[PDB]
């Protein structure tokens, strides 16, 4: 539980949030 | 020049609805400007409910 | 922009050039057909590309061919 | 024209109803179920006995076997 | 059955086919149909360098040309048969 | 016999299905009067039902484990009945109906407006065409042998 | 009658009429010969 | 050429939402990119096949890493028929504790799943005991998938960028790919059979620190060298072996024994062992076929050259096929998906019927899903197949180069071959459907013994000619002095005679009339889904309604209502039609597999025998049968370890529906309401101050299609998992 507790939310709300903003910047830059 | 009028030719355009079908010589063009100047009728419309076409002397072929 | 294309088994009927709902088409003065005109597309940036035109034209094969290909404003047909 | 068709349509309908009484009145149990509505299972059709197809004439009550039938007609 | 005589005997007589009784028709054939080609190419004359056949192995003093790539060739054929024939006899498989 | 099966008038769950099967019948049965209409009328399903299982345990029809018949259409000659037969019958009808079909395009093929009577018979010219098929395999195979059949 | 007999002569009336004919024939042979399932 | 597709100026520059979803759904056409080189096209494939080899790598290594961390491999290989094996841990914050209680199985301390993919098994059985043993394995393969993305990288820089010219050495590339990568792979493969597989079976404990101080046989390879082979199958294992033990262990390391360990159902390791060693040999002879830089061996263009029949009944044969090949890589990937498509199908076919891992047998729900898993994989693949040979030929047929050749000659009777699949398509359904149908109403009416119930007598013959008894056929292997029985009683055959002939194993099952009507249905889908893509095929680059197609590619929306109306016209779309096509086959495949297997392990094969001659019995003695569990994983009294499996049912029946919006309306109703709500937010306060950078427009014509088709796939594909999993797993068959 020590390391499901942090990757956890690390992979299903951190990247996924840094994922989709990284992208919506260089699909949407000109 | 053509082939005479009511002459039986076979169609050689490949793209033609009646390619390798048979139609019959309406007229010919004899003015030598004009590039397809042998009209066909045929029996059978095609997808756009159409029964006659222009076709070059090349793409003729009396049967 | 749509690219528009006309082939020289064209009859010169017109028919194109009414359908038409952006004036794409034109006719231009030729000696290839007996009505002596061609068809022409010199204004395919307002293409749409229904192919109102092609349903229009008599030519075993298609004298007015509609190839679509890059999507503008226009083509796309966006009043916004 | 509609007006004509709309008579057609009418022509129709009572031809329909025709068929509803009448096989209420040849091919039913009405008779026998006004007697016993509780139980007896309202059957006003009849199949012919043809490949097997009889099974389709249910033991709806009444001395009777068809298709139970769910108009309502009987009520009415 | 002694292996190395089978084995020996097997290259031995691989080796010998293949030098004088089926040499020609081995080379007749190579030249029919040559190198793989690509578009009407070979793959070296396309570019692919390292497709380069190596003309220095197969250079040979040997009077008909016998070189060292055959050796190879027919001498893995013997070994094959060599090596078919022992098995077959170390078991005892009865038809 | 073949495929492991057994005679269906040897098995015993054949028999079993047709005792369940009159048991079934008679459950109804005894709820009308044995005059009635109903009677008569579950008594004719139960002699049909009766003649059916007599039929097919003495055609020959083999059964499996579940008492039902299986057909046999390997072209094993005890059971020709089973494909080989109706199946020529079939092919019978089948081309004379295509070889009276396909009579009746041609004979209206050089008419005037041909479509005409493809969406209103002409009865009389078909009545006259309808027993070409009796003799289909060999007009057939004649129009084959004279280039009639095929076009090039 | 001769236009009524073009009408009788449509495609789906005479449709109807031969496939009733049919089915009356199919009918019968199965009321004579029911539950064929040889032959 | 400056934004998002920076490979297509042409979409860069659209305005809409268009362009990021065809940026993302062409990134890897690479074809139709802006100035693609033939040099360029090669490179990229290439450096993605090692970026697919990382990713495959690193899924087997987190597949180890998650079992040694998180599974009970150690406590299933000491107990294998009394320990579900775990797949991974679950962390979810959204449970609640009965759903943290329910998940809590094998002998784990908290909520896991269930591994269905059978690693336990095959691990297991080819060596790994420990989870030591896995982890030196995950992390081997993390390094194989950083190698393989090292080289990818390395072969896109120009010092090491390879021509064209070398891509296209297909003698070298063959003579490698047989040799090396089949034979010494299935050479080395034998090898750990031997070295350290065997061994693991016989109770021994062989790992790299002592494998070289332990012989693999008493004679060391002394029998290998002299001929001397049989010594190595001399004392094999006994029929009482129990694995993983020395119990009755035997030193044979290459037998023929044909069927099965009795213990644990599954091939015999030194069968397997001794398959790799002997195929090995056959690849390695094999790959010594063609020219490269020695001055032997066959130019394949001569050899396809001369395959000319003289009488010219297929006109100039092959002549000119190597370079339409070689030239076109739609040519080669659908060769590759063709025969990668066949024996995909054919390794589902024979893992269940002929396991190789101990104790996977006895794994019902593993051997449902594998065999699942399987074919839609193989039918998907198959798809692909004949969409690259529609795309090869619109982008790379050369009718000049190929004239009247073999292929061209496909063309010229394109007609021929359509009506015929048409014909056959035909009398299968009619005749298929006519039976059950049939079949039903007797069914209904009563009288099942007039059903039309055919026995499959071709197949039974094939299986008794196998040495099957249960028909009184006695063919060849059934027989009693057939020189095939004599030949093989002394090998393979007491073995395999067993196996075949135990009827509670997958070998060769008894089939009846059930089995007839579904493999006709079976042929139907086949038949039918092949007509699609050959159809679709043969007509892309033209047919009499659009004579010009090759100038429109292989995916456009149409050509127009004109002419009569073209929706669907496309080579792309015959290949869209043909997906459904394909999903209904593999479903009428899986639910006869699964039925027919779930029957099985029940003990009563009599239920499907005879509720599977009419189709009421597989609505209500299949799918609703066998639903009852699965839709109790949770209801208004509680819920247990199903619920996930319940869920999922639901949500594959609703991403499936969701599918059908997409595929039944279509685009001009959506762009018109698009509008409407393109007005509300331009006239709505406070909402008017933020403004979109992209226009929004309806979904394109070709893009809902595939919106519609994905949605239906995945839903297909959930519902009939979830429903499999749990059907067999709330059981165990
Ligand atoms: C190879 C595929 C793979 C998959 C599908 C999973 C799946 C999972 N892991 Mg796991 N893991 C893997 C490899 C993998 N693992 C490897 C190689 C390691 C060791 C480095 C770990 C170490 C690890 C830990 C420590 C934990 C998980 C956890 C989890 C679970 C939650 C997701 C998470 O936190 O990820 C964690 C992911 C990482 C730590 C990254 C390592 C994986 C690689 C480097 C990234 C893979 C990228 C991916 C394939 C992109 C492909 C798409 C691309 C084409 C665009 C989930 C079941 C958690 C768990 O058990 O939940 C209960 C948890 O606590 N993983
Ligand atoms: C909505 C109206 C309706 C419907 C659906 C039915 C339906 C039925 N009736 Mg019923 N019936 C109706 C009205 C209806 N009836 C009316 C109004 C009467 C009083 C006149 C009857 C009197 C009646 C009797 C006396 C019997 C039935 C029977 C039946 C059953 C079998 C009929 C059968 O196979 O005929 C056989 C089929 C045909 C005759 C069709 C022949 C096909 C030809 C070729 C079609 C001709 C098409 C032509 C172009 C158009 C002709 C139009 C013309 C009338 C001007 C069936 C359930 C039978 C029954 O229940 O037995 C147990 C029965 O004996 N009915
Ligand atoms: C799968 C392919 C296949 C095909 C095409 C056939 C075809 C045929 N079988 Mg059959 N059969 C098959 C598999 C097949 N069988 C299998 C696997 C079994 C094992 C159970 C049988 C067992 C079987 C029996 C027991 C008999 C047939 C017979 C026949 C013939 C049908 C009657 C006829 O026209 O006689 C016309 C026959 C000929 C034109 C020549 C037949 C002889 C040559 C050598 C064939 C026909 C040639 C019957 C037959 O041959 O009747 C004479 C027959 O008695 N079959
Ligand atoms: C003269 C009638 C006739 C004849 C001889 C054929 C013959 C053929 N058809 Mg065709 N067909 C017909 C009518 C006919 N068809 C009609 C009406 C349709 C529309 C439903 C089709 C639709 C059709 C398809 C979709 C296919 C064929 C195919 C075929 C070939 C293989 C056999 C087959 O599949 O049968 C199939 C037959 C049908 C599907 C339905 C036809 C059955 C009708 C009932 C018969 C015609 C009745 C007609 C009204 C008779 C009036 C005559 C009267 C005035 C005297 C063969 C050339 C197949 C092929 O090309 O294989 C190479 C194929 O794929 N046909
Ligand atoms: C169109 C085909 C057809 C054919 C060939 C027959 C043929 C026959 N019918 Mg039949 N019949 C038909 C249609 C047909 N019928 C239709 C549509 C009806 C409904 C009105 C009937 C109602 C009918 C009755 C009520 C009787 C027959 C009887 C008979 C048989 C006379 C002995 C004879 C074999 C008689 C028979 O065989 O006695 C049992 C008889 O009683 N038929
Ligand atoms: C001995 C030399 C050698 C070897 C080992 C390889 C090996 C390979 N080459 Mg090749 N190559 C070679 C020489 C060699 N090459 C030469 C000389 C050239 C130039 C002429 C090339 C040019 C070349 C190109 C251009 C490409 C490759 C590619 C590949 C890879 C194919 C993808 C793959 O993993 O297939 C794995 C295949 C197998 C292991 C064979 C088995 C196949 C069967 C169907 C599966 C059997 C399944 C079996 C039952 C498994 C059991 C189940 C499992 C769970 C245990 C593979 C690594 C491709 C690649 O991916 O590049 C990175 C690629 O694009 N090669
Ligand atoms: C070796 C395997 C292989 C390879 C290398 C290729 C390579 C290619 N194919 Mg091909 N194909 C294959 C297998 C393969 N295919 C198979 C198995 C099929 C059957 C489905 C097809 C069907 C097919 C078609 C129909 C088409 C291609 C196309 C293409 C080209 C570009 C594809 C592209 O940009 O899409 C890139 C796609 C993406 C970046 C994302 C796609 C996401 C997919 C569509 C949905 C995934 C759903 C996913 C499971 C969601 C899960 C949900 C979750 C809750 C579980 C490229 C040449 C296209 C082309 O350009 O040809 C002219 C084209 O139209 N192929
Ligand atoms: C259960 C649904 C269903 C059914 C029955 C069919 C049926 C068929 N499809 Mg289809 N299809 C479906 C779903 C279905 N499809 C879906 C979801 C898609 C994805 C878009 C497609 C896409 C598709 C394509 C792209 C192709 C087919 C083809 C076919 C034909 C296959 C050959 C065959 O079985 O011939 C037998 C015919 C049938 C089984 C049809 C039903 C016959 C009926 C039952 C007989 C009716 C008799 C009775 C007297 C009628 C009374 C009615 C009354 C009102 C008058 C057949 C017409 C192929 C084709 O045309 O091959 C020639 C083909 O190319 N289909
Ligand atoms: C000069 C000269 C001479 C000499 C020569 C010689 C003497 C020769 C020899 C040679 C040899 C002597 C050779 C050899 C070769 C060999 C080889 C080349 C081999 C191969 C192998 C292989 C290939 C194998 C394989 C395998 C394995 C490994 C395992 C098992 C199986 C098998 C078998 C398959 C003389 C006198 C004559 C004359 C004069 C001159
Ligand atoms: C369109 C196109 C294409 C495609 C194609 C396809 C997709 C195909 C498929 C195909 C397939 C998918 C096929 C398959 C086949 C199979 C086979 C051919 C098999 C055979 C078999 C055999 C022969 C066997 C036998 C046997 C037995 C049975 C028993 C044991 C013994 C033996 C082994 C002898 C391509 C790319 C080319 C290109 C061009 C275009
Ligand atoms: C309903 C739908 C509409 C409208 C729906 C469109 C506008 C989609 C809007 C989707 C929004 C943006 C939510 C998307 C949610 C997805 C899960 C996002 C996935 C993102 C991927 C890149 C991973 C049309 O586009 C129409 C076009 C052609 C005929 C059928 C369709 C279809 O019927």
């Amino acid at each position: 539980i020590n390391l499901p507790s942090l990757f956890v939310p690390l992979v299903g709300l951190l990247f996924p949030a840094v994922a989709m903003a990284s992208l919506f910047l260089h699909v949407e830059k000109r | 020049i053509g082939p005479k009028r009511g002459a039986k030719v076979k169609i050689l355009r490949q793209e033609s609805y009646w390619y390798k079908g048979t139609g019959s010589v309406v007229a010919v063009d004899q003015d030598p400007n004009t590039r397809y100047p042998v009209v066909v009728r045929f029996n059978k419309v095609n997808y756009a409910n159409v029964s006659t076409n222009n076709y070059a002397l090349d793409e003729v072929e009396e049967v | 922009s749509h690219s528009v294309k006309i082939y020289d088994t064209c009859i010169g009927c017109t028919q194109c050039v009414r359908a038409c709902p952006t004036d794409v088409l034109e006719m231009i003065p030729w000696g290839g057909c007996k009505a002596k005109q061609i068809a022409s597309a010199p204004r395919t940036e307002d293409c749409v590309g229904c192919k109102r035109c092609e349903s229009a034209c008599p030519t075993d094969f298609l004298s007015v061919r509609v190839y679509l290909w890059h999507e503008t404003t226009r083509s796309m047909g966006l009043a916004y | 024209k509609v007006f004509s068709a709309h008579f057609g349509q009418l022509s129709i309908i009572f031809l329909w109803l025709s068929g509803m009484y009448f096989h209420g009145a040849r091919f039913s149990n009405y008779e026998a179920w006004l007697n016993d509505p509780t139980h007896i299972r309202p059957s006003a059709q009849v199949v012919w006995p043809i490949v097997g197809q009889e099974i389709l004439n249910g033991d709806v009550g009444g001395g009777f076997r068809g298709i139970q039938i769910t108009s309502g007609f009987f009520q009415i | 059955l002694n292996p190395s005589l089978v084995i020996s005997l097997s290259t031995g007589l691989s080796l010998f086919l293949g030098r004088f009784v089926f040499f020609n028709f081995q080379r007749e054939n190579v030249a029919k149909q040559g190198l793989p080609e690509q578009n009407g190419v070979t793959h070296f004359e396309a570019g692919d360098t390292r497709a380069k056949e190596y003309v220095s192995l197969l250079k040979s003093n040997d009077p008909v040309g016998f070189n060292i790539v055959d050796v190879l060739a027919w001498g893995s054929i013997g070994h094959i048969v060599a090596y078919y024939i022992l098995a077959t006899s170390s078991n005892g498989y009865d038809p | 016999d073949i495929a492991g099966l057994t005679p269906c008038k040897d098995s015993k769950q054949f028999a079993k299905r047709e005792k369940q099967s009159i048991k079934k019948l008679e459950s109804s049965l005894k709820l009308y009067a044995p005059d009635s209409a109903p009677a008569l009328a579950i008594n004719a399903t139960i002699e049909k039902t009766k003649r059916r299982f007599d039929n097919y345990g003495k055609q020959g029809l083999l059964c499996g484990a579940d008492g039902l018949p299986h057909l046999i259409v390997s072209g094993d000659q005890r059971h020709w009945g089973e494909f080989i037969t109706p199946g020529i019958l079939f092919l019978y009808i089948a081309g004379w109906i295509g070889w009276v079909g396909r009579s009746y395009l041609i004979a209206i093929r050089d008419d005037k407006k041909p479509t005409q009577k493809e969406i209103i018979i002409d009865v009389p010219l078909a009545t006259r065409l309808v027993f070409r098929g009796f003799s289909w395999p060999i007009a057939a195979y004649r129009e084959l042998l004279n280039g009639e059949l095929v076009a090039k | 009658m001769r236009d009524l007999k073009t009408y009788l002569s449509v495609a789906p009336v005479a449709s109807t009429l031969w496939f009733a004919a049919l089915a009356g024939l199919l009918i019968e042979i199965n009321r004579f010969f029911p539950d064929a399932l040889t032959f | 050429a400056l934004r998002f597709p920076r490979f297509s100026q042409g979409l860069a520059q659209d305005p809409t939402t268009r362009r990021i979803w065809f940026g993302i759904a062409t990134a890897h056409d690479f074809e139709s990119h802006d100035d693609i080189t033939e040099g360029r096209l090669y490179q990229n494939i290439f450096a993605s096949h090692f970026g697919q080899l990382a990713i495959i790598f690193l899924w087997t290594s987190g597949n180890l890493f998650h079992v040694a961390w998180q599974g009970n491999f150690e406590a299933w290989v000491q107990d294998p028929l009394h320990v579900r094996p775990i797949a991974h841990a679950i962390w979810d914050p959204h449970f609640g504790q009965p759903a943290v209680e329910a998940f809590t199985r094998g002998g784990a301390l908290g909520p896991v799943n269930i591994a269905y993919s059978g690693v336990y098994q095959w691990w297991y059985t080819i060596g790994l005991r420990t989870n030591e043993d896995l982890y030196t394995g995950a992390i081997f393969l993390l390094f194989l998938s950083f190698i393989s993305l090292l080289a990818g990288w390395l072969h896109l820089q120009p010092k090491w960028k390879p021509s064209v010219s070398w891509f296209k050495n297909a003698e070298s590339r063959l003579n490698h790919h047989l040799s090396g990568l089949f034979g010494v792979s299935s050479l080395a493969w034998a090898g750990h059979l031997v070295h350290v597989a065997i061994p693991g079976s016989r109770g021994e404990y062989v790992r790299w620190n002592n494998f070289l101080s332990v012989l693999p046989h008493p004679q060391g390879l002394g029998p290998l060298f002299t001929g001397q082979w049989n010594l190595y199958a001399q004392n094999p294992d006994s029929s009482n072996h129990l694995f993983s033990t020395s119990q009755g262990a035997g030193t044979a390391i290459l037998t023929l024994l044909g069927g099965f360990h009795p213990q644990t159902q599954s091939l015999w390791l030194t069968d397997m062992a001794h398959h790799h060693l002997a195929i090995a040999i056959l690849f390695l002879i094999g790959g010594h076929m063609y020219r490269t830089n020695f001055g032997i061996g066959h130019s394949i263009k001569y050899i396809l050259e001369a395959h000319i029949p003289p009488g010219g009944r297929l006109g100039r044969g092959h002549k000119g096929l190597y370079d339409t090949i070689n030239n076109s890589i739609h040519f080669q990937l659908g060769l590759a998906l063709a025969s990668l498509g066949v024996i995909t199908s054919l390794v589902a076919q024979h893992m269940y019927s002929l396991p190789a891992y101990a104790f996977i047998a006895q794994d019902f729900t593993t051997q449902a899903a594998l065999y699942t898993h399987h074919q839609y994989i193989a039918g998907f693949i198959m798809t692909g197949a004949f969409a690259h040979g529609a795309i090869f030929f619109i982008r790379d047929y050369n009718p000049e180069q190929n004239a009247d050749n073999v292929l061209a000659r496909m063309l010229e009777h394109k007609e021929a071959i359509i009506s015929h699949l048409s014909w056959a398509s035909l009398f299968l359904g009619f005749h298929t459907l006519g039976l059950y149908v049939h079949n039903d109403v007797m069914l209904a009416f009563g009288t099942p013994e007039k059903q039309i119930l055919i026995e499959p007598i071709f197949a039974q013959w094939i299986q008794s000619a196998h040495g099957k008894t249960s028909y009184g056929f006695d063919v060849l292997l059934s027989s009693t002095n057939s020189p095939a029985l004599n030949a093989g009683r002394s090998i393979w055959l007491p073995g395999w005679l067993n196996a075949i002939n135990e009827n509670s194993n997958s070998l060769f099952l008894t089939i009846g009339p059930g089995d007839f009507l579904v493999h006709h249905a079976i042929a139907l889908g086949l038949h039918t889904t092949t007509l699609i893509l050959v159809k679709g095929a043969l007509d892309a680059r033209g047919s009499k309604l659009m004579p010009d197609k090759k100038d429109f590619g292989y995916s456009f929306p149409c050509d127009g209502p004109g002419r009569g109306g073209t929706c669907d016209i496309s080579a792309w779309d015959a290949f869209y039609l043909a997906v459904f096509w394909m999903l209904n086959t593999i479903g009428w495949v899986t639910f006869y597999w699964h039925w027919k297997h779930i029957t099985l392990w029940q003990g009563n094969v009599s239920q499907f025998n005879e509720s599977s001659t009419y189709l009421m019995g597989w609505l209500r003695d299949y799918l609703w049968l066998n639903s009852s569990q699965l839709i109790n994983g949770y209801n208004p009294f509680g819920m247990n370890s199903l619920s996930v499996w319940a869920w999922m049912f639901l949500f594959g029946h609703l991403v499936w529906a969701t599918g059908f919006m997409f595929l039944i309306s279509w685009r001009g109703y959506w762009q018109e309401l698009i509008e409407t709500l393109a007005w509300a937010h331009e006239r709505t306060p406070l909402a008017n101050l933020i403004r979109w950078r992209d226009k929004p427009v309806a979904l394109s014509i070709v893009q809902a299609r595939l919106v519609g088709l994905v949605h239906f796939s995945v839903g297909y594909i959930f519902t009939y998992a979830a429903f499999l999993i749990a059907s067999t797993s709330g059981k165990f068959g």
